[PDB]
């Protein structure tokens, strides 16, 4: 079994059922290698570069590539793709940016969810390449004060999987509907090193200055005074990668990245995970629909998240460096064409879980980890402790639930949350009788209350409440139950920002 | 005992337990080679370049590389890495001296007692040697505003690494202790042809290199009240020496930007300051997850002695006496 | 501060090429394996570099010579028994 | 039986009768492979690149090329010809004066175009101000098929530099600009590269250019265009020379070529593009003058007498526009106002049923959902075995039209061109009158150029 149709130093038999690399050679995968740390790889036996990236299957598996490339790119299915953007941090006639604002802003959330699809729906999916600016200089006063009737400090940030040498962006600064100019970095702002999950200049260094005269209209400045929705869009970036040569010295001169961009976007499914602090972007490979010659492996979405981010599976929960990113503990934001694909495939399933559906080409999944979450089992990072909770239960979805009969209170200071950001309430409820009633009340800038009814099985609910200002009343959440009601996975998720 | 998986002219058995270079061939290390001045080398038997630097395990061990490189970089585990920067000299009409550790120790918290076992401290603003902050010495008390009362740069590039840098074109910005002004670049006549380890361009004894911007009245007050100017470096582009089959050292095309994110991601930074001259060394190490990884695991004490070339007399470390 | 130039190597085709060559590649290397020696004659100045072995190096084989012998070698100054004369 | 005259790694016999790629080695086509999803490919054995595009016949068929090229271009006969055009969004003149633009590069071919360097003119009425070429600031690194640079969801790019700022020669331009004359933007040529895998296996797109291949690709292929009202797809299909005995390119029917160029599936007999039917009875075709004389000449000598059964030629141009409003009286009727005097109890229709009209047909179409100042053409199928009834048309428009039509023994298509002008004008009225009982099916409304 040493046949090689593609000639990539991996036999066809190994490349179909599972292979691992030992002593720089490929051997048949055995189930006993799991505890030693060797990983199971499966790839296409008709293609040299399964994921489309410039490094072949054997090179990715063995690690014989640039040592800066993350260990979760060594999977032949995951691909090296430097997702570079430009974020601005100084207004010149102070700025905090988010890489998932334009994507979670387009979602409108109702009270209930359809049985089977425990996710949200958006129609404005956008990557982390773009930027959204919410200037913290504003404290009730607008920019029109003082001056009324060119060069800014920006920082190149990478959230991809592989480094990009010789960064040379091409960005556009919006001017309401209109534009400012096509600014291309030319000679002396070309970062020669851009490590993944790192900026140029370095983390502790001040941003560099963009280069020499531009006009700015004053009418749109009043719009800026109305709201700071100015966002910086990076249209394209240019750079190189590094592949060792015959002698050994790494060459990065002719090896542009831009050759494999229109190919990586056409063979891979876009998956993004956000943790509130920093966001990671990955592009896992997916087979073609009707091509019988397409031997790309089939892996469900649950394995895609584990492979893409090198997640660890403890018990039946995926753990991403302490933070649990299991399906029932995180808020998903699918694209419409992605969502309807899952919806039709869900009713042919049995277990009816999002993470168990098969991965396809062209998906767009944005995973948004909630800021505050508790499963009542082991993880509870809430700023306070909820009252009237009975941990000793056996009907919980994972380990335990709470026996609620009465009212539940919680104190939440305004300080521990980001001001002027919309938030989404989430949780699971269940009642065997389905005769009790659930009443809720939200203490926020507006007085909002609602009623809920449980069901035989665990059901998901979603409520919206916005935040306003730094000095404001503490947000209070009240849960009232008629009879016995069981709760699990009580969550608060940080959505887009709110207008000024 | 002759198998070579990585093909670097070192048998795998010799490479995992200890070896040394005699007559340009590898020989098994023995305890009797210590008194003759020989060193013991251990590297990874799966990788041609254990440290990540351009020179393989055999080139570093045998010394068949540039002669302007420190002996410290001949150990396969120690990476040859030109950490350079820019040293502010003249403020224009007042000179200054530059502190390489001011911006690092500023963020260290010091208490009276200490927890058992641990005897170090904690820093919240860790920075490298390229992160240079000045300290004006000619400021005897009068304010900078005095002299005009109305509302250029002389520098010297410094190296603290282990390997020389040819074609040095540093890039810096005028951060003016709070906000950048200009991302200056040295293009044609400020380029240093060669910059040896522990040496500056120009060499000792020559006038400061001049590089050729507004300043607001507000910065004048703050600089006059307990603040100092620094010139941080974003990046420096250079070259390095590679031998040939024809025998010439070719340093055009070869860059110290291809390997920097390779050396940096696989090495554990160790920095030592004697109070007068500062050194930065990178030492290779192994990630916990990968089982195939074969980079040897050694203590800090071995890493200190193999990086700064100290002497192990008894059980204490001596560095230059 | 610095000087840039070329040097000549007779290639395989018998010519002398000074295009792919530069001295900058070897200034750092020469300075690190050699001992600087200067001779001053009042009006003219001479500057040479003589190689010497590393201090604690077992695999270094650069020959050991004395200062007087090195000055004789670096300037080709004749020695009539014991006295050393450069140009009279 | 394995001779390879052109050395393209495919035998002559297989390349002539039909071959399919399995395990990256070409084998003789078998009809039993239809159910597994394999496709049949036939091409020329005397030339390595049948359509003229850079990629050969074994690379195209196997898919061993750039993966951004649409899966329809994996068919050897169809050229991987990228079409790029520049579209204007905003044009402003400010002080002669500076001129800026907002443009996005639209790609509608089948293969990506790296390093796009479009060249455009600034003409207002015949007189061309200057020629503009894309500088370094406006070169698009990647332009995937059916996608724009910048991609959807990003603002358009500016344009203010013309040579090594934009400026007119004098004030004679601005004086007539204020009179009511505006400046158009038209593209003359677009430059780019094409991806290929070099000797060591990586892709290089520096020495390869698409403009070294355009002249060849146009000359050996027949142009086909499909318009969905919003999206246009331009495809090129290879065709054989007529009088050349050594030109062995296969001959295919126009109906066959549509299935290949747009990769439209076939549900037995009807053709669906992506859910939109494109059968000849439910879509309007447009040909140039040269094609009309050829297509008529071939039809009269063929018994079926349908367009979709005529062999393709080299150089004919076809434009296909899907109907804006179409009814089939079986499963679709998108007209906002229902028709009058309709009877669906029939079985004499083209596909399932026909409309037995007893009297006249009156339909009132609102102008709210129609395009003002646009030319519209209506089509339909009329059948009358009696051949004794006269049918006239009375339609309100910018100029009232009144024409007479004599239905034939069998079904026949009628097309009458009219123009509608003004949004706040009189509502459009349509009247159809029949002397006796007539059969109607497949009524169409389609926009034309203004
Ligand atoms: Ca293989
Ligand atoms: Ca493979
Ligand atoms: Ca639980
Ligand atoms: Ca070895
Ligand atoms: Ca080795
Ligand atoms: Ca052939
Ligand atoms: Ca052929
Ligand atoms: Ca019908």
């Amino acid at each position: 079994e040493d046949l090689d149709t593609d000639n990539d130093n991996i036999p066809d038999a190994y490349e179909k059922n599972g292979y691992t690399i030992k002593d720089s050679i490929a051997v048949k995968w055995n189930d006993s290698f799991a505890e030693q740390g060797y990983k199971k790889y499966v790839s296409s036996y008709l293609e040299s570069n399964t994921a489309g990236d410039p490094y072949t299957d054997y090179q990715k598996a063995s690690g014989s590539i640039d040592k800066a490339i993350k260990l979760e790119a060594r999977d032949p299915l995951v691909a090296a793709f430097p997702v570079v953007g430009v974020g601005m941090e100084n207004l010149i006639i102070a700025t905090t940016n988010s890489k998932t604002d334009a994507n979670t802003v387009g979602v409108s959330i109702s009270a209930g969810y359809q049985n089977g699809f425990t996710g949200n729906i958006t129609t404005s999916y956008s990557h982390t390449t773009d930027n959204s600016t919410a200037v913290q200089d504003s404290n009730g006063e607008s920019w029109n004060t003082g001056l009324s009737i060119i060069n800014a400090n920006v920082r190149y940030y990478n959230t991809g999987t592989a480094p990009m040498y010789k960064v040379t962006p091409t960005t556009n600064l919006v001017l309401d509907g209109e534009t400012l100019a096509t600014i291309k970095a030319q000679d002396n702002q070309i970062g020669n090193n851009l490590s993944p999950n790192e900026t140029y200049p370095k983390k502790g260094l001040s941003p560099l200055a963009l280069n020499r005269l531009i006009p700015i209209n004053y009418d749109q400045l009043k719009k800026l005074d109305s709201g700071k929705q100015i966002k910086l869009e990076t249209t394209q970036v240019s750079g190189n990668y590094g592949t060792k040569n015959s002698q050994g010295q790494i060459i990065t001169e002719g090896n542009s990245w831009s050759n494999y961009i229109s190919q990586i976007d056409s063979v891979s499914a876009s998956i993004i995970l956000d943790t509130g602090s920093q966001t990671f972007e990955r592009r896992v490979a997916a087979k073609e629909q009707g091509n019988p010659e397409d031997k790309t492996p089939e892996i469900t979405i649950g394995e895609a998240i584990k492979k893409a981010f090198s997640a660890t599976k403890n018990g039946e929960l995926l753990y991403f460096n302490g933070i649990p990113i299991d399906e029932s503990c995180v808020e998903l934001i699918f694209d419409d064409n992605t969502s309807e694909i899952i919806k039709e495939q869900l009713k042919y399933l049995d277990d009816k879980k999002i993470y168990n559906v098969k991965l396809e080409r062209g998906m767009n999944i944005l995973i948004k980890v909630p800021s505050y979450f508790t499963n009542f089992d082991e993880y509870n990072n809430f700023p306070a402790s909820w009252s009237n909770i009975d941990t000793k239960n056996q009907d919980g979805l994972q380990s335990v639930a709470n026996k609620l009969s009465g009212e539940t209170k919680i104190i939440i200071p305004m300080s521990k949350l980001k001001p002027y950001k919309r938030y989404v309430f989430s949780g699971y409820s269940k009642d065997p009788s389905t005769s009790n009633s659930i009443t809720v009340n939200i203490k926020s800038k507006e007085q909002k209350t609602d009623y809920l009814v449980p069901e035989k099985d665990y059901t998901k609910f979603s409520y919206e409440f916005e935040t306003t200002g730094k000095d404001s009343s503490d947000i209070e959440i009240t849960l009232t139950s008629s009879g016995v009601i069981f709760l699990d996975n009580l969550s608060i998720t940080e959505l887009n920002s709110t207008p000024e | 005992e002759d198998l070579d998986t990585d093909n670097d002219n070192i048998p795998d058995a010799y490479e995992k337990n200890g070896y040394t270079i005699k007559d340009s061939i590898a020989v098994k290390w023995n305890d009797s080679f210590a008194e003759q001045g020989y060193k013991k080398y251990v590297s990874s038997y799966l990788e041609s370049n254990t440290a990540g630097d351009p020179y393989t395990d055999y080139q570093k061990a045998s010394g068949s590389i540039d002669k302007a490189i420190k002996l410290e970089a001949r150990d396969p585990l120690v990476a040859a890495y030109p950490v350079v920067g820019v040293g502010m000299e003249n403020l224009i009409s007042r000179a200054t001296t530059n502190s390489k550790t001011d911006a690092n120790t500023v963020g260290v918290s010091i208490s009276a007692g200490y927890q058992n076992g641990f005897t170090g401290n904690i820093t919240t603003s860790y920075s490298h040697t390229t992160d240079n902050s000045t300290a004006v010495q000619d400021s005897n008390g009068e304010s900078w505003n005095t002299g005009l009362s109305i509302n250029n740069a002389n520098v010297r590039y410094y190296n603290t690494g282990t390997a020389p840098m040819y074609k040095v074109t540093p890039t810096t910005n005028l951060v003016l202790d709070g906000e950048t002004l200009a991302t200056i670049k040295a293009q044609d006549n400020q380029i240093g042809n060669n910059l040896s380890p522990n040496e500056t361009y120009p060499k000792k004894g020559l006038s400061p290199l001049a590089l050729n911007i507004p300043i607001n009245y507000d910065q004048l007050k703050k600089l006059d009240s307990g603040k100092q100017i620094k010139l941080e470096t974003t990046q420096v582009s250079g070259n390095y020496g590679t031998k040939n089959s024809q025998g010439q050292i070719i340093t055009e095309g070869n860059s110290w930007s291809n390997y920097i994110s390779q050396i940096d991601s696989v090495s554990a930074s160790i920095i030592l300051d004697t109070g007068s001259q500062t050194f930065e060394r990178r030492v290779a190490a192994k990630e916990q997850g990968n089982p195939e990884d074969k980079t040897p695991e050694i203590t800090i004490g071995e890493a200190i002695k193999k990086a700064f070339s100290a002497t192990k007399n008894g059980e204490l470390l001596y560095f230059n006496g | 501060t610095q000087v840039s130039g070329n040097y000549g190597t007779k290639n395989s085709q018998g010519q002398i090429i000074t295009e792919g060559n530069s001295w900058s590649n070897y200034i750092s290397q020469i300075d690190s394996v050699s001992a600087s020696i200067i001779l001053d004659t009042g009006s003219q100045t001479f500057e040479r570099r003589v190689a010497a072995k590393e201090q604690g190096n077992p695999e270094d084989k650069t020959p050991e010579i004395t200062i007087g012998e090195a000055i004789k070698k670096a300037f080709s100054a004749t020695k009539n028994g014991e006295l050393l004369y450069f140009n009279g």
